[PDB]
């Protein structure tokens, strides 16, 4: 897909 | 739900189609998560790709955005205050939130 799953880092 | 940039009828590809042919990094909307049913995804455009951050609804109606394992649990009492936080630069996302794609 063209979506990257990410987590918040701050 | 109720907010203008929350799309509920919306596939990943459809949202990627609406985020990427937007133009600027910083295009964002909220959609329902497909992997974690009942969760939400804050999606934003950055470098010709969409970056999705899952949002979990918790016990007492809190919204808990997925943080990494070295970042404090970060929760919001409602959804506009979560979006209000990420409109400001350097808050933990890949790019802050600039352009709301409305439904």
């Amino acid at each position: 897909s063209l979506t990257i799953y990410a987590q918040v880092q701050k | 739900m109720d907010l203008p940039y929350y799309h509920g009828c919306l596939t990943k590809r459809e949202c990627e189609a609406l985020l990427l042919k937007g133009g600027v990094d910083g295009n964002f909307l909220i959609r329902d998560s497909e992997s974690v049913p009942g969760a939400l995804c804050l999606c934003v455009s950055f470098k010709k790709l969409v970056y999705s951050y899952r949002i979990f609804r918790e016990k007492h109606g809190y919204y808990r955005i997925e943080t990494d394992a070295h970042t404090p649990r970060t929760i919001f009492p409602n959804l506009q205050e979560l979006v209000s936080k990420y409109g400001k630069p350097g808050q933990g996302l890949v790019v802050h939130l600039s352009n709301p794609i409305m439904r």
